[PDB]
């Protein structure tokens, strides 16, 4: 029973869902979470005066861009790094170490930037409302943030490895000469008697 | 959990695998008449419900390696079976029930669930001046 | 009056009026006799998550709102040139603004102006949840091949030098070979096999040191047999509006039963493209939601292509678990809802700007979560109360038949070969 | 037009030593169509103030390239100075008030167009004009897999 | 006899003779099958609370 007990359960980690959480209330000196500053997830941070004390641990240490925080945050530096669901989702898909954990907030899409009023500003939104129901921006997703490289995890009870065979091999490869001297030492007395 | 025991399998693997052993026991006593009987039925019996009966196997080749496999069989029947009803006997029981005010079931009275208090009370005062 | 983003509520019985939070509701009706005038007297409530947005910005931008239903048009398709719906209604200069969930495309944002979308919305297909019959060869999960080449060689080999040379130095018929490899044979398998007990004091520990190992061997085979013998790893029917059996369905399959709604978005959307799929689809058209939903769950069809969100919607909030969106979350032509402004008009700019503030304000979260929760729109729970019926585990019948083939062909060798 | 380095929207890789980049096909077999950018050094701008030219190319380029081709118009790509996306300085001790970084930069009527994972706010978008969004997305958390090892 | 049955087994014994005891051996064997398969549910649970 406790055999079957110990090698099953093997259930998820079930890691910080929501940024209500107390953990993420109370910032303690173990958890270290920050983002990218001078950026707009900084700005919506700070926006929340229920989030003063979180908002101040975060601005204690902010790092420089994006590369630098995920080079940090993979070499076994930082606990959690907040940024774009897309960026993130390509950074799990590309290095299978990181997994993203977290229920998404501040819904916000990505627009082409322009001045105050020209022509051109309104003749792209039209471009684009066209091309984007043609297929063309479904291929380059498909194309460019679609790899695919690493495995999944859709079933969670997994077989057994070559773990405690080479255990139990290697005692019964020990029992056959214990069992050899043992014979030996049989013999042997059974000479004298 | 039901009060009962033949729940894990179904009538049909029951009265599947009660049939099978009483063929396995035939051929066995066949394959080892021509090439007895109640001896080989009361081992094949034996092999299955994991008693102490039996007096002695066959001693053809092919009727001992078909002995074997349906001595594996009937571990896997009698493991698969334990694993079943060990599945269903512990562990059953539902997430959560309801635990505060504010749950969409109290938001949204339907006919099914039915609550109320005593009338003429501040409990219904304090109710009452919800407006949501 | 669609699905509750916002809804009609009806008249109060004594009251006579509308509950809180709810702001007076007018339709116009002319479906009665037209004999001397009808202008539809009849005045409704309105709430939902529409009517909160809209309080949302008034309470912003403080302005003030009528409330007018459109007798003419679900959403106003393109009909010999002439818009009739609510967007007949605003581009006729008999409203200003025009809230809901009225989709933005091409033409709509061409002929009228629309602000910076609050929810996205899509094409997906909503089909019956297949479900799997068995994975073969379940009991043979817990264990790789090569583990059980190894166990196997190691029990031959142990067996066989082990029994002979044990036999042969220390001092009934003889142990043959046979009998050793039935002695560890039995002993692995649970027992009860009978079996003929050896002498020696060496052989007795051996026996018994194989006697662990086999008690080992079974708890770790049955650790997590039952949580195998239960996996049916569902599979989509289709994984798109892209293969053949949607393109060309003329040279395939029984006609798959697929189509949508006439007068809408989507329906411009596929004709613009697909034509063929258009012209087959028009014969499958439904006539409602409610009506194409009662269709599916019967099984007069099995495709069912609409908005996103609302598909979704429906398929949450249901009776428990019925149907479910394939892809999970996959959406085609992402676009999103908004407000119809009038042509050049200068309130854009607000209701932009109140509609960012109320994003960054985080009640859009507590909007959505208060108003499009659903109750399958969770994870599946655990999989109990299982049957194990034939099906279930008849893999070791096959099994079973091969070996009683093989021992009559070795009987039928040993035969030919005793002549 | 300025761009803004980004992960899996826009590469920056080193030009060949004739001028141009090294030309590779893709895995279904188009040829990649990529641009040359005029960015600032690798490491900042500060003490090597020095600008080379570079590749560059991703979804933002391929996006660029399809509007350029649709409305034949002309462009100058290249990259932001300060690297930053920008942000409110409105800092008392100046008794001035700027953006900087990239909307800074077009705010000083140095470019005309920004291509780059640029969100909508109220803060930004208050002063400049957003079309219509091109792919939507969220905020989440990026955790390690904590290898599980019982 | 009995008593080596439900225990699991090895306890050495003879086995008796006759159809009717044979028949009760099975019905007692199955009894003592599933009196484990029934006892050993959640021991290593209920042995650690
Ligand atoms: N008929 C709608 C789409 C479907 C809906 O919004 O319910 C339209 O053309 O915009």
């Amino acid at each position: 029973a406790n055999l079957a007990a110990f090698l099953v359960l093997d259930r998820p980690e079930e890691r910080i869902t929501g940024i209500n959480d107390p953990r993420l209330r109370n910032p303690s000196d173990k958890f270290i979470y920050a983002t990218v500053k001078q950026s707009s997830v900084d700005i919506y941070f700070r926006r929340q005066v229920e989030l003063s004390t979180m908002y101040r641990h975060m601005e204690k240490h902010n790092y420089e861009s994006a590369a630098e925080a995920i080079q940090a945050v993979r070499d076994n530096k930082l606990h959690a790094f907040i940024w774009d669901s897309a960026v993130l989702e390509f950074e799990a898909s590309q290095k299978c170490d990181l997994v993203t954990t977290g229920e998404l907030f501040f819904r916000s899409g990505f627009g082409i930037g322009m001045r105050k009023d020209s022509p051109w500003k309104q003749q792209v939104s039209l471009s684009i409302l066209k091309s984007h129901e043609n297929g063309f921006m479904e291929d380059l997703d498909k194309t460019w943030v679609r790899y695919q490289e690493c495995d999944s995890r859709s079933n969670a009870p997994a077989t057994l490895t070559f773990e405690n065979m080479a255990g139990v091999f290697m005692l019964v490869a020990g029992g056959i000469v214990a069992g050899i001297f043992l014979i030996f030492i049989e013999i042997a007395y059974k000479r004298h008697k | 959990t039901l009060d009962s025991f033949m729940q894990p399998f179904q009538s049909t693997l029951w009265l599947l695998v009660g049939l099978s052993v009483h063929v396995v026991a035939v051929m066995l006593y066949l394959l080892d008449r021509f090439s007895t009987l109640s001896s080989a039925m009361w081992f094949s019996w034996g092999v299955l419900l994991n008693s102490g009966i039996g007096e002695g196997a066959p001693r053809s080749f092919s009727a001992r390696i078909l002995g074997m496999v349906w001595a594996g069989f009937a571990m896997i029947i009698v493991a698969s079976y334990t694993a079943n009803l060990a599945a269903f006997l512990v562990l059953d029981r539902p997430e959560e029930r309801i635990t505060g005010i504010n749950d969409p079931r109290l938001r949204n009275p339907s006919d099914k669930f039915i609550y109320a208090t005593v009338k003429q009370s501040s409990v219904d005062i304090y109710f009452r001046r919800q407006v949501e | 009056e669609e699905a509750p983003f916002v809804i009609v509520e009806s008249v109060d019985p004594l009251s006579g009026t509308c509950m809180r939070n709810t702001v007076p509701c007018q339709k116009r009706i002319i479906s009665e006799n037209k004999t001397d005038e009808e202008p539809g007297y009849i005045k409704k409530c309105c709430k939902g998550f529409c009517i909160d947005i809209l309080k949302k910005i008034s309470k912003s931008v403080k302005f003030t709102y009528d409330l007018y239903l459109v007798t003419n048009g679900k959403h106003g398709k393109k009909i010999n040139g002439t818009w009739n719906g609510m967007i007949g209604e605003v581009v006729m200069k008999r409203a200003y603004m025009a809230v809901g969930s009225l989709t933005i495309n091409e033409e709509r944002s061409e002929v009228v102006d629309f602000s910076v979308p609050f929810i996205e919305t899509g094409i997906s297909v909503m089909v019956s949840r297949s479900n799997g019959t068995v994975s073969p060869s379940a009991f043979l999960e817990p264990f790789s091949a090569d583990v059980w080449v190894m166990m196997f060689v190691m029990l031959l080999i142990v067996s066989a030098v082990a029994v002979f040379v044990f036999e042969y130095f220390s001092p009934g018929p003889s142990f043959t070979i046979g009998k050793a490899i039935w002695l560890l044979w039995g002993l692995v398998f649970n027992n009860s096999v009978p079996v003929q007990n050896p002498k020696g004091t060496t052989s007795k520990i051996m026996v018994s040191v194989w006697a662990f190992f086999a008690v080992i061997f079974l708890a770790s085979y049955t650790a997590n047999l039952a949580a195998f013998m239960i996996q049916e790893e569902y599979v989509d029917q289709v994984s798109g509006l892209s293969d053949k059996k949607f393109q060309r369905p003329n040279d395939f399959s029984p006609p798959f039963r697929f189509g949508t709604v006439p007068n809408g978005s989507t329906e411009r959307n596929i004709r613009n493209n697909y034509a063929e799929m258009h012209a087959y689809m028009g014969k499958f058209n439904q006539r409602g939601v409610d009506d194409a939903l009662l269709s599916l769950k019967t099984g007069k069809l099995d495709a069912f292509i609409y908005d996103a969100a609302v598909l979704n919607y429906m398929a949450g909030r249901d009776e428990g678990c019925k149907l479910v969106t394939i892809g999970s979350g996959k959406v085609f032509a992402s676009t999103g809802y908004g407000i119809a402004i009038q042509k050049d008009s200068g309130w854009k700019r607000q209701v932009d700007l109140a509609i960012l503030q109320l994003f960054g304000d985080g009640e859009m979260e507590e909007l959505e979560a208060l108003w499009l929760t659903g109750i399958c729109h969770n994870e599946k729970n655990e999989v109990m109360s299982s049957q194990l019926d034939i099906d279930n585990m008849a893999g070791v019948f096959y099994m079973l038949g091969a070996a009683m083939a093989l021992s009559l062909i070795t009987f039928i060798c040993e035969h030919l070969f005793y002549w | 037009i300025v761009t803004i380095h980004q992960e899996p929207f826009v590469y920056v890789k080193p030009t060949m030593s004739d001028g141009t980049c090294k030309e590779e096909f893709t895995v279904n077999g188009d040829p990649v169509k990529k641009v040359i950018c005029t960015g600032p050094n690798d490491t900042s701008p500060g003490s090597p103030r020095h600008t080379v030219p570079q590749c560059c190319y991703g979804f933002c380029i391929d996006l660029l390239i399809k509007l350029a081709r649709t409305m034949q118009f002309t462009y100058e790509v290249h990259l932001v100075a300060d690297g930053k996306f920008g942000t409110q300085e409105r800092v008392q001790n100046s008794n001035k008030k700027e953006w900087n970084g990239m909307m800074g930069e077009l705010l000083s009527g140095q470019a005309d167009m920004i291509v780059a994972p640029l969100t909508i706010n109220n803060e930004r978008a208050q002063y400049i004009e957003f079309s219509k969004p091109f792919k939507y997305q969220g905020l989440t958390i990026l955790v390690k897999k904590e290898i599980p090892r019982s």
